[PDB]
C-alpha cells in the first residue's frame, strides 16, 4: 500500500497498522568521521528506544498493552475522537506535556509486576 | 488503558548531518555514496507542513561542504611561491583590437630551475588584473604577493559542477514541498517524503543564477522580508534565457619546470589576433523575461508603481560584475547592458578574465588558474536573478550577490529535514 | 564439542543444536577509520537481524515456531530428507528464491496475531 | 530516592529495586576518533550483555528466574546472609571463580528447554 | 510449519575490510592489534568449498595496505631538495677491482648550512646508477632531479619484513584450504576455519621469492591460465634453496647538516679496498631444485617436450634483475647464471647497488636510502620463482616479475573470506 510515513496524515486507528513500515526505516578522513558519526548516532537512538520498551515490559512488541490507567487530565477525549478523528501528529502535540509522567508510571508498574511474578514462583 | 505503540508516523524539526551521494573532480569524487538508481518519493495525503527557506540549515551545510572539498583539491598541488618576483613587463601590441589595448602584459622574470644552482629567464603573458605596478616603470609584481601564498590548481582536476544528491541518515527524513507557487515560508499542502534531494549542481556565480531549476508555472519572487531593503530578492524564472559566452583567443600553453618534480603552466604566445571575451544574451528573450519579472514585482510594490532597473553599485570586481567559471577560466562580465530600463539582434556583455582567484570571501588562500589552450565557448541557461532594492512612486532594482549561500538557498528551498520519533502512547480499552 | 561452524557439514537436524556457537561469534587516523567502520558494520548487521526477528514475533529465541504454513512449491521434500540428509548450506541454496516471500508472510501473520491479542484484552 | 550507584553500599535485597537506575546509564579528526571509539565500545558492551541474557532465556527482563539449581559449593550461605547482610560488591567477589561455570549451565538449560517447547507444539 | 532458526552455520562469499594483528618499523607498528597467543583453527568435516586465488581480494587489500604504511613512514622524514645540485664528480680509483671500475663516483657540491647565509663544500660517494652526466664533463646531477622530489628515509625506522596476521571482523570468517596439492582454483575438501591468517612477511622481491612458505610435498606450478603465454607462472618449492648475499665494503657514514634540525647521511670514504657485491647459490641444490620444477612443468607441456630456461628479456633494472632489500641496502642481482639451461662449487651472481629508489611502479615519490656502515651479509631462503613463458617442440621459460601482487598471492592463495548469514527457515512439524 503506502510506504514510509504514508500514513502520517491518516487517523490514529488507520495508522498503527503500518508500524513495521516505520520501524524498518530506523535501522578524506574528515568526511569519513562525518559518516561514522551519523551511523553511530542512528544506532544509539535505536537502542535507547529499545531499552525503554524493555524496562516497561514491552520488549519485542510493536503494540504493548500495559497495566497503567489513563488519567483523564492528560486528555479528556473518547476513543472515537482519538482513534477515528485525530492523526498521530496531532496527538503527539496534545499530550506532549504529559509524556514524562506517563513514562515514569510505566516504569514503576513494571517494577511492581516483575517482583510479584518472582514471589509467585 | 495506556497502550504503547512503536513505529508511529511522527516527526519533529531537526538538524543533522546529511551525506552526499552521486551517480578528478574538484568536489565530489570517491568520498560520496553511489546513488539509488530507483529512488523513492512518497506522497503524504492530508499533511500540511511549515517550511522556512531562510532558516534552512541544509544551506549552511552545503556551503561548508563545498568549501572544504575545494580546499582538499588544492592541498596536493604545486605551490607557486618562486613566482612571486619582480617582473619586467611590456605591452602586448601585436594585432590588438582597440578594446583591449593595455589588457595583456608580456612579462619576463628569473625563475628557478630543477637544480638549486641555476636560474632561468622565462616569460609569460598576464592579464592586467593579475599584476601590480611597483616603483622602473616596467616593474610589476603579482597582485597577491603582499597578501597571500598562491598555489596552482592541478590541471587534471576539473571544475565541472557535477550534481550532488543529499541523503538523510536513518531515523531522519527529508520532506519536500510540491506546492506550486510556494514562496519559501509558511505552511504548504502537498508534501512528499524523499530519500534524497535531486541532484544539485554546485555552480558558482554572482548576479545571475546559471544552470539551475525553473519555476513550474510563473516567475517567482522570494525574499526574507520583502519590505526590508537590506535583504536580497531571489527571482526564479519559469523559462531559461540562453547565454553564450566566449574567449576568442587561440592561447597556447607552456610548461616551465621550477623544481624537482614541479612545473608552472604559463600562458604562451597567442595564435591569431587579440579579441575581447564576451557574452551574448538574446534581446527579445531577455525583454520578455524581464517583462514577467516586473509583472510579479508589482504584486508587492503596487501596479501603478514605476519599476526601474539599474546596474550595479560600486564595490570590488567580484561583486559588481557577473562572475562565473566556464571552460576552466574565470570571467567577470559587465551586466549593465541587461539592467538598464524603466519598467520592462542580441545584447553583448564585455568580459574580463583573471588568472589569480580569491575564492568566496577568504583572504590568504589564492589560487592560480592554469591557462586553457585553444578557444573557449560556453552555453548556459540563466534561470534566475539576485536583486537588491534601492530604496516614493518608484523602486530601483539592482543586481546583487557575493554571498554564495544565496545560490544554494534557491535550490534547497523545497527541502526540510525532520527527525522520526517512533514511540507514542494513547488510551485504549485494554489491560495487560 | 565442535567450535564455530564445526557443524557446517552436518545435517540440518544435527546442526541446530549449535545455534549458540554461531550466535556468539556475531558480536594513523585513516587506519582508525578502517577499524571503526568494521566495528560499526558488525553492529548494524547484528541489529538488522534482531529487528527482523522482533517483527516476526521471535524476539529472544534461537528457535521460533511460527504460524505460517509451508507451501509445498517452496520445497517438496519430507522431513526425513530435510532434517536427516541435507546440510544447511544445501538448504539455503534450494530455497533461496523463496526467502523474501516467506519473510513477507511472517511479518503479516505477526501483525494479525498482535492485533487479535489486543482485542482479547 | 537515590541516583546512579546510590544503592552500591546497600544490601543485596535493598538494592535490586534500583535495577533501572543503573540499566539506564549504560546507554581534529584524531580527537573525533577517540570519541567515536568510546561511543562504539559502549554500544558493543551493551549488546554483548543483551545477547547473553537472550541465550539464557532472560531477554527483556531485569529479574530472571531460571531453572538451574544452586550448588552449595559455589557459596554455602542462607538467604538471610546473602540478601540481608551482604552487598552486591561483596557478593561479586565471593563467587567470582564460579561465574563461568554458572554461565555455562544457564546456556545449557535454555537449550534443553527451547527444544522441549518445540516438541510440545 | 515455518520455523525460524537463528545461528545457522551458513556463509556466502564476501569482500570486507580485514584488520591487521601482530605478535620503528616501516610497516606495522602500533596501528596493529596484538595477536591471540592461542589462536584457533577448526576443521570442518564434510565441507567442500570453491577457492580461486586469482580473484582473491585479500591480495588487493594487502597491496594497498603496505603501500599506504610505507608512505606514512616517509612523511615525517628529511626532504633532500637542497641536494638537487650540480655535482663535480671524478672516479674512485683507489684499490679498485677491475670489475668495478667506473661504479663509484666521488662527487663534490655546495650544500647549504644551518644558517641561511652560509654554504659549505662537501663531498660524498654515489653509485653510477644514482647520477646523470649533464652538459664540464665532470658535471652530474642526481637521476631524480627532472622527475621527482626525493626524501631521506629516517635511519631509525627499519625495513625488516616483520610478519603480519590478517584477521576477520565479527560476522565474517576466514576459510583455509588444507588440501595438499591444491592448484589455486576449483573446489577443495579439507577446509578449516581460522581466526586469522598465519603471519605473512611483506618481503619485496622480483624473479625469486624469498623467505616464504614451502609446499608440503612437491614443487607446485600455479597459473591463471597455463596455456596463455601472457600470464605468469608461480612456482612453489617444497625445499628451500639457500642464497648468501653480501656487500663486501667497509663503508663509513658521515652526517652533513643541511638546515636547522636536518641532516643528510652521506657515504664517506671506504675502508679497505673496493669489491663487487654478490650473491652465492649452491650449484647442486639449485640443479636438484630446477630438476623438480621441470618434472612438474612436463605435466602441462608434454613429457617429450624440450624445456629450456633462459635469462630475462630487456626492460628496466627493476624488472630484468632480482631486486631485493637486505641489510638496509637495495640490491639488483644478475640471475642469468641461474636460468641458463636445457631441461634441467656455487653459482656467483654479481649485484649492483642503488641509493635512489623508486618503489613499486610509482613516479613522483623517490627515496634516498641512507648508507649502512660496515659490511653487509644476508642469508635467505629461495622458496619459489616467478616465470613467464616465451611462446613447437620446445618451451622457453624466463624470469618474470615487477608486479608485487604476485608475491602476496603466493602466500594468501589458501585463504578465503566469507560472510556469515545466521537466519534461516525450514519446515517443521509444529505450530505456534
Ligand atoms: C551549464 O551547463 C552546460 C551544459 O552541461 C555546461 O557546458 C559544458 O561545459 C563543459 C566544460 O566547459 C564542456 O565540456 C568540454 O567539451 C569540449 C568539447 O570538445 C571538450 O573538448 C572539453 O574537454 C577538455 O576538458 C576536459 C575537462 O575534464 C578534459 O578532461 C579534456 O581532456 C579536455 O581538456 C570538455 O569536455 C561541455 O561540452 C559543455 N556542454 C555543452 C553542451 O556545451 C556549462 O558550462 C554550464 N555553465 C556553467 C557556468 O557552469
Ligand atoms: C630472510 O630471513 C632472514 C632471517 O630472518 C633475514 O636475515 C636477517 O636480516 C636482518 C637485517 O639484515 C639481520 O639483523 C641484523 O643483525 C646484525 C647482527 O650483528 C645486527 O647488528 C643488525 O643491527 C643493525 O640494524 C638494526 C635494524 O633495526 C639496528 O637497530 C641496529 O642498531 C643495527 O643498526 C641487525 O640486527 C638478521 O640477523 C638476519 N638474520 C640472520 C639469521 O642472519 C633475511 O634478511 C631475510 N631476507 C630478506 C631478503 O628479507
Ligand atoms: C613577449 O616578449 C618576448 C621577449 O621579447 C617575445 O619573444 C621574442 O620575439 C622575438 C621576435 O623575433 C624573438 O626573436 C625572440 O627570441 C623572442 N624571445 C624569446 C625569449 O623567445 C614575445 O613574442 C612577446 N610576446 C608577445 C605576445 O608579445
Ligand atoms: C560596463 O559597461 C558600461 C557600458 O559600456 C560602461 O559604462 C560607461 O561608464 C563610463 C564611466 O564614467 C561612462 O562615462 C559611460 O557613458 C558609460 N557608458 C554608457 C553607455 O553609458 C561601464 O563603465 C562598464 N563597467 C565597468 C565596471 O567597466
Ligand atoms: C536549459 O533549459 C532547457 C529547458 O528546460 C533544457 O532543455 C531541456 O532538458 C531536459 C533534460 O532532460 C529535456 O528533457 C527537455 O526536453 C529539454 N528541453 C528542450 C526544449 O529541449 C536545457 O538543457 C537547459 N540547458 C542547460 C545548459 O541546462
Ligand atoms: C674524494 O675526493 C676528495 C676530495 O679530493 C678526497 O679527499 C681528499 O684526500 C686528500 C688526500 O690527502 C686530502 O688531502 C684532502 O683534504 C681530502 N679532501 C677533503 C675534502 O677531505 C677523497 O679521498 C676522495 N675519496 C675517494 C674515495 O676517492
Ligand atoms: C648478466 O651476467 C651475464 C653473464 O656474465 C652477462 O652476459 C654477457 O652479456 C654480454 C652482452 O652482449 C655478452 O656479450 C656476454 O657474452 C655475456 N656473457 C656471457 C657469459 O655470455 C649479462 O650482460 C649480465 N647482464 C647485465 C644486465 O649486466
Ligand atoms: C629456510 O627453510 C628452513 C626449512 O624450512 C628453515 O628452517 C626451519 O625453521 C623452522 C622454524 O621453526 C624449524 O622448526 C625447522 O626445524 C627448521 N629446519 C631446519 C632444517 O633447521 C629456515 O629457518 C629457513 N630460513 C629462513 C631464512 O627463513
Ligand atoms: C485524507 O483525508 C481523506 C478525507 O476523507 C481520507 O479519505 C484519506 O484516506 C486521508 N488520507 C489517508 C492517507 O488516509
Ligand atoms: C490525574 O492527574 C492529575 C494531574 O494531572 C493528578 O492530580 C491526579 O491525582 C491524577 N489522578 C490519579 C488517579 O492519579
Ligand atoms: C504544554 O506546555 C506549554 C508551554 O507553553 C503550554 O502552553 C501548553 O498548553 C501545555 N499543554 C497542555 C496540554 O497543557
Ligand atoms: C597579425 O596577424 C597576421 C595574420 O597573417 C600575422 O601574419 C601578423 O604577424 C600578425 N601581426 C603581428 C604583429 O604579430
Ligand atoms: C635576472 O637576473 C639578472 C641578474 O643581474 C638581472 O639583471 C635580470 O634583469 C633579471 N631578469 C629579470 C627579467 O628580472
Ligand atoms: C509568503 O506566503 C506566506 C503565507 O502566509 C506570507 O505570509 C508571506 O508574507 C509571503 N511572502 C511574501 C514575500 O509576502
Ligand atoms: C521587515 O523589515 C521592516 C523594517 O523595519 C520591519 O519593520 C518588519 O517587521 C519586517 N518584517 C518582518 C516580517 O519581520
Ligand atoms: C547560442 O548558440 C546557439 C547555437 O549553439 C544559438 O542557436 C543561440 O542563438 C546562441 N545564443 C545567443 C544568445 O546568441
Ligand atoms: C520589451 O517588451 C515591451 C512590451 O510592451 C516593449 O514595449 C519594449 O519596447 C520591449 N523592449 C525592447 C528592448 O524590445
Ligand atoms: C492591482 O491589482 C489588484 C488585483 O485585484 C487590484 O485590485 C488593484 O486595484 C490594482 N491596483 C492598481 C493601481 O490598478
Ligand atoms: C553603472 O552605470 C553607470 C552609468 O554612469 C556607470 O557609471 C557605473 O560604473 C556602472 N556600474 C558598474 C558596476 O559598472
Ligand atoms: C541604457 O539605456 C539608454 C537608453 O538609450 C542608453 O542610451 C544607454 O547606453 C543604456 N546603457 C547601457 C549600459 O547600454
Ligand atoms: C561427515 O559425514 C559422515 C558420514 O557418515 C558423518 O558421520 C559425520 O558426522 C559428518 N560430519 C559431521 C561434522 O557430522
Ligand atoms: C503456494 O505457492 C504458489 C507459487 O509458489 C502459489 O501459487 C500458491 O497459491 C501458494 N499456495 C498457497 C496456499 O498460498
Ligand atoms: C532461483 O533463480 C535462479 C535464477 O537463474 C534459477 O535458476 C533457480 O532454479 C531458481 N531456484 C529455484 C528453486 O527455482
Ligand atoms: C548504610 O549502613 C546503615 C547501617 O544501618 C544503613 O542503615 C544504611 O541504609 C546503609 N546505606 C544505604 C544506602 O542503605
Ligand atoms: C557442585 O560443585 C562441585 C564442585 O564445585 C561438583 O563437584 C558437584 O558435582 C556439583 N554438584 C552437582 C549436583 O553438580
Ligand atoms: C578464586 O581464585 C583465587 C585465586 O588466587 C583464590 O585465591 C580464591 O580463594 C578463589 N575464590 C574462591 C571462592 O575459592
Ligand atoms: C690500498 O690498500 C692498502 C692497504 O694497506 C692501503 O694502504 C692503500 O693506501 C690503499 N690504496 C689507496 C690508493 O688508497
Ligand atoms: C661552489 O660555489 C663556487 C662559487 O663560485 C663554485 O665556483 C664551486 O665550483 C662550487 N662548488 C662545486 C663543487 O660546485
Ligand atoms: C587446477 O585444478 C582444477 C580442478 O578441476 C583444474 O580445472 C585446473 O585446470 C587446474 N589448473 C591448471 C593450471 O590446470
Ligand atoms: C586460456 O587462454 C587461451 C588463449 O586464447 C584461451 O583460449 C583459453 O580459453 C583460456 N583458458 C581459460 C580457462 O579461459
Ligand atoms: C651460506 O652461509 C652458510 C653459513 O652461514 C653456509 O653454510 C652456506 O653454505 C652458505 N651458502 C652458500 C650458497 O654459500
Ligand atoms: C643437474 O642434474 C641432472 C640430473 O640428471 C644432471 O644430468 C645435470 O648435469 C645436473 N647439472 C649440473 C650443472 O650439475
Ligand atoms: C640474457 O643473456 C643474453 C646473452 O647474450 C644477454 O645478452 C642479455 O642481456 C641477458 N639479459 C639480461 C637482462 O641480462
Ligand atoms: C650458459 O651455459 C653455457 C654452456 O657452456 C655457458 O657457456 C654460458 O656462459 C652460460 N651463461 C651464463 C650467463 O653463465
Amino acid at each position: 500500500f503506502l510506504g514510509f510515513l504514508g500514513a502520517a496524515g491518516s487517523t490514529m486507528g488507520a495508522a498503527s497498522m503500518t508500524l513495521t513500515v516505520q520501524a524498518r526505516n530506523l535501522l578524506l578522513t574528515v568526511w569519513g568521521i562525518k559518516q561514522l558519526q551519523a551511523r553511530v548516532l542512528a544506532v544509539e537512538r535505536y537502542l535507547r528506544d529499545q531499552q525503554l520498551l524493555g524496562i516497561w515490559g514491552c520488549s519485542g512488541k510493536l503494540i504493548c498493552c500495559t497495566n497503567v490507567p489513563w488519567n483523564s487530565s492528560w486528555s479528556n477525549r473518547n476513543l472515537s475522537e482519538i482513534w477515528d478523528n485525530m492523526t498521530w501528529l496531532q496527538w503527539d502535540k496534545e499530550i506532549s506535556n504529559y509524556t514524562q509522567i506517563i513514562y515514569g508510571l510505566l516504569e514503576e508498574s513494571q517494577n511492581q509486576q516483575e517482583k510479584n511474578e518472582q514471589d509467585l514462583l | 488503558w495506556v497502550t504503547v505503540y512503536y513505529g508511529v508516523p511522527v516527526w519533529k524539526d531537526a538538524e543533522t548531518t546529511l551525506f552526499c551521494a552521486s551517480d578528478h573532480n574538484v568536489w565530489a569524487t570517491h568520498a560520496c555514496v553511489p546513488t539509488d538508481p530507483n529512488p523513492q518519493e512518497i506522497h503524504l495525503e492530508n499533511v500540511t507542513e511549515e517550511f522556512n527557506m531562510w532558516k534552512n540549515n541544509m544551506v549552511e551545510q552545503m556551503h561548508t561542504d563545498i568549501i572544504s572539498l575545494w580546499d582538499q583539491s588544492l592541498k596536493p598541488c604545486v605551490k607557486l611561491t618562486p613566482l612571486c618576483v619582480t617582473l619586467q613587463c611590456t605591452n602586448v601590441t601585436n594585432n590588438i583590437t582597440d578594446d583591449m589595448r593595455g589588457e595583456l602584459k608580456n612579462c619576463s622574470f628569473n625563475m628557478t630551475t630543477e637544480l638549486r644552482d641555476k636560474k632561468q629567464k622565462v616569460y609569460s603573458l598576464f592579464y592586467r588584473l593579475d599584476v601590480v605596478q611597483i616603483n622602473s616603470n616596467k616593474e610589476y609584481r603579482l597582485i597577491n604577493c603582499n597578501t597571500s601564498a598562491i598555489t596552482q590548481a592541478c590541471p587534471k582536476v576539473s571544475f565541472e559542477p557535477i550534481p550532488i544528491h543529499y541523503c538523510a541518515p536513518a531515523g531522519f527524513a527529508i520532506l519536500k514541498c510540491k506546492d506550486k507557487k510556494f514562496n519559501g515560508t509558511g505552511p504548504c499542502p502537498s508534501v512528499s517524503t524523499v530519500q534524497c534531494t535531486h541532484g544539485i549542481k554546485p555552480v558558482v556565480s554572482t548576479q545571475l543564477l546559471l544552470n539551475g531549476s525553473l519555476a513550474e508555472e510563473e516567475v517567482m519572487i522570494r525574499s526574507e522580508n520583502i519590505t526590508n531593503n537590506a535583504k536580497n530578492i531571489l527571482v526564479q524564472f519559469n523559462t531559461p534565457v540562453q547565454i553564450n559566452c566566449t574567449r576568442p583567443n587561440n592561447n597556447t600553453r607552456k610548461s616551465i619546470r621550477i623544481g624537482p618534480g614541479q612545473a608552472f603552466y604559463a600562458t604562451g604566445d597567442i595564435i591569431g589576433d587579440i579579441r575581447q571575451a564576451h557574452c551574448n544574451v538574446s534581446k527579445a528573450t531577455w525583454n520578455e523575461t524581464l517583462g514577467k519579472v516586473v509583472k510579479q514585482l508589482r504584486k508587492h510594490f503596487g501596479n501603478n508603481t514605476i519599476i526601474r532597473f539599474a546596474n550595479s553599485s560600486g564595490g570590488d570586481l567580484e561583486v559588481t560584475t557577473h562572475s562565473f567559471n566556464c571552460g576552466g577560466e574565470f570571467f567577470y562580465c559587465n551586466t549593465s547592458g541587461l539592467f538598464n530600463s524603466t519598467w520592462i539582434d542580441s545584447i553583448t556583455l564585455p568580459c574580463r578574465i583573471k588568472q589569480i582567484i580569491n575564492m568566496w570571501q577568504r583572504i590568504g588562500q589564492a589560487m592560480y588558474a592554469p591557462p586553457i589552450q585553444g578557444v573557449i565557448r560556453c552555453v548556459s541557461n540563466i534561470t534566475g536573478l539576485i536583486l537588491t532594492r534601492d530604496g516614493s512612486t518608484t523602486e530601483t532594482f539592482r543586481p546583487g550577490g557575493g554571498d554564495m549561500r544565496d545560490n544554494w538557498r534557491s535550490e534547497l528551498y523545497k527541502y526540510k529535514v525532520v527527525k522520526i520519533e517512533p514511540l507514542g502512547v494513547a488510551p485504549t480499552r485494554c489491560k495487560r
